[PDB]
RNA sequence: AGCGAAUGAACUUUAAAUAUGUAAGAAGCCCUUGUUACUUAACUGAACGUGGGCAUUCGAAUGUAUCGACACUAGUGGGCCAUUUUUGGUAAGCAGAACUGGCGAUGCGGGAUGAACCGAA
């Protein structure tokens, strides 16, 4: 429960920390690149022929 | 804990004596002290502790 | 003996995250942004977006 | 090519201990969606010059609203596509309210009218005719022409294809 | 959090077990410290150092046909028209098609 | 150059030497010495059929045959790898010895002042 | 790309695409010390013996319904079409190689219909 708690402050706390700090750029007269995604979900839909 | 994170301990029966183990886990599994398969170097999570205490990265006094 | 989606039976959302029920009771997935007068556009940038 | 948006697309080249700081390149993108538009970015930036995707970042993407997409208003698009022979320039005045909506009625006259492609078309340049005058198309200058009235003759009316038989023949003066 | 929870199989000894139980989860992966789906899930969104043995852990999710079908011609790439390649966000509404 | 037998050799095939010249499917490959004559080098080099693979092997001379470059780098990687573990044992500190597959890159900020991005055109006019 | 770097595909700081060879520890490394029937001016090499370190990141990623050996036991050892590359030739046909794929032992939806098409077993 408490470390629940936890991850879903980590996760707010990192979605408004990016978007602050494109506004913080936007503000500055700069572009905040974001970084990379890390992750990706990966779906074969094509049969194996040929 | 804002030092090394750490995500909230399982305290497990008694108190003091595997909270130790579960944060020699945490601090390994943080830090980057893996084993073969993944299993966390609770020892290797021990002296970064000790040496991090050693070398006044964490707070304390009596 | 028969899976269940928790997402339809929230009795299985309780018994594998029991923070489900203190977040739906505060209200997590509707949080206010914080408030504060928002910064205006550059006009360089504005011109920027606008330059051709 | 579908509901299309504007992209203002700023990329460039990834840093390097030599040449730090490169100049920051920007384009305008008429894609359906951003990944659309960055795949464009990269196609135009490696037919011009030598940066690459694999040695080049995308720094910034925006949408480029219209200012004003409640006036009805006149564009000049200069065109250069290519056919089976070669290149041809060409510039075709267009009656919308809104950029996209001009280069959406550009593709559809051009796949109409030449049998041109999204692939084929290079969008040169997209202006506002700012004022009169400056319309040399005829079929944009009689909409400009001065108190324009017209009626709308032979309207079939929207009789709906649910209803196969009719009692009373339809009227086309409505 | 949907892929996990809905159709979220894990592999206890070759055998496809739903993950029905922390117990479970945990069971298989306590030696890396997870013992929740949430623990699981935090692993695969925020890939951490485990993310190996999470995903090896993880069954390979068996989606269905996505609800509205694909595009008319699926078999182009995205920036053609089609559905192959890489898509970015647009994979999360694909998800939601499919799952 | 001399070559013992036992190591690593790679097949050029230089066009000045007709005499015991290889195929043009072993022209540019990978091979180990297995006979060493007075002129020629006896190599057994892997070859491809269908599903399986099949040792052949080839009699390519000194012109042509060169020492391989490719185990220094499995060599150095050791030697480092020893020292590295040596020094962190010694200073009792961790250090990373295997190696990353260059993860991808993370966020920064760029300034556009002194860096007026300039438009550019689906092709140059100018 | 540059040649506001030198020189001039045969120019190059750099460097593609694209497939294609070899290696990524514990059965592995290094050197030290010796013998030898071999070798070299000579532990110079080769093998045989010592030594050390590092087993809870043993030295990339992913995959893991396992792999290695010996012994024994049947049936098979035809080709056709096409993609790409490649060589030669004609007026045009075409002919020859290599890879891969499909049919050969394969049912099903579609192309009105079908050995060589599309999807999917």
């Amino acid at each position: 429960f408490k470390r629940a708690e936890k991850y879903v402050k980590e996760y707010r706390e990192q979605e408004r920390e990016k978007i602050r700090l494109a506004r913080i750029a936007k503000q500055q007269g700069s572009f905040h690149i974001p970084a990379e995604a890390k992750l990706v979900f990966v779906i074969r839909i094509k049969g194996i022929n040929k | 804990m804002q030092v090394y994170d750490i995500p909230p301990l399982l305290k497990d029966p008694s108190q003091g004596g595997d909270a130790t183990m579960d944060f020699l886990v945490q601090v390994a599994r943080k830090r980057g002290r893996l084993g073969r398969g993944g299993v966390p170097n609770i020892q290797a999570a021990a002296m970064t502790v000790v040496t991090d205490w050693r070398d006044g990265r964490i707070q304390g006094w009596t | 003996v028969q899976k269940k989606n928790p997402l339809r039976n929230k009795q299985i959302m309780l018994r594998l995250n029991p923070y489900a029920s203190t977040f739906a009771k505060e209200k997590l997935g509707e949080v206010k942004a914080e408030e504060g007068k928002p910064p205006k556009v550059p006009a360089s940038f504005k011109e920027l977006l606008h330059e051709a | 090519m579908g509901r299309l948006q504007e992209y203002q697309v700023i990329g460039r080249h990834l840093p390097t201990e030599a040449n730090p700081n490169p100049a920051l390149y920007r384009m305008r993108i008429f894609a359906p969606n951003e990944v659309v538009a960055k795949s464009r970015f990269w196609y135009f930036l490696r037919g011009l010059k030598k940066v690459k995707k694999a040695t080049g970042e995308i720094v910034s993407v925006n949408v480029i609203s219209e200012k004003h997409p409640l006036k009805v208003k006149n564009f000049g698009i200069w065109l250069r596509y290519d056919s089976r022979s070669g290149t041809h320039n060409m510039y075709k005045e267009y009656r919308e309210t809104s950029r996209v909506a001009a280069v959406e009625a550009m593709y559809a006259d051009m796949a109409a009218r030449h049998r041109a492609r999204f692939r084929s078309i290079h969008i040169l340049k997209v202006v506002e005719l700012e004022k009169t005058e400056d319309v040399k198309r005829p079929y944009i200058k009689q909409l400009v022409a001065k108190n324009l009235s017209f009626p709308l003759p032979h309207r079939v009316p929207k009789i709906s294809t649910k209803k196969i038989f009719s009692a009373k023949r339809p009227s086309t003066f409505s | 959090r949907e892929l996990i929870y809905k159709r979220g199989y894990g592999k206890v000894n070759g055998q496809r077990i739903p993950l029905t139980d922390n117990a479970i989860i945990e069971e298989n992966l306590g030696k890396y410290g997870i013992i929740c789906i949430e623990d699981l899930i935090h692993e695969i969104f925020t890939v951490g150092p485990n993310f190996k043995q999470a995903a090896n852990f993880l069954w390979p999710f068996k989606l269905s046909n996505p609800n509205g079908g694909f595009r008319p011609r699926k078999f182009k790439h995205f920036i053609e028209g089609g559905d192959l390649g890489n898509r970015e966000e647009h994979i999360n509404a694909l998800i939601r098609a499919m799952n | 150059r001399t070559y013992r037998v036992g190591d690593i050799v790679d097949i050029k095939v230089n066009g000045a030497v007709q005499k015991g010249m290889p195929h043009k499917f072993y022209h540019g490959k990978t091979g180990v010495v297995y006979n060493v004559t007075k002129s020629a080098v006896g190599v057994i080099v892997y070859k491809r059929v269908k599903h399986r693979y099949i040792e052949k092997r080839i009699n390519v001379r000194i012109e042509h045959v060169k020492p391989s470059r490719s185990r220094e780098d499995f060599l150095r990687r050791v030697k480092e790898n020893a020292e590295l573990k040596k020094k962190a044992k010694a200073e009792g500190v961790p250090v990373q010895l295997k190696r990353q597959p260059a993860m991808p890159r993370e966020a920064h900020t760029v300034s556009i002042a002194d860096n007026k991005p300039v438009t550019l055109a689906p092709v140059a006019y100018e």
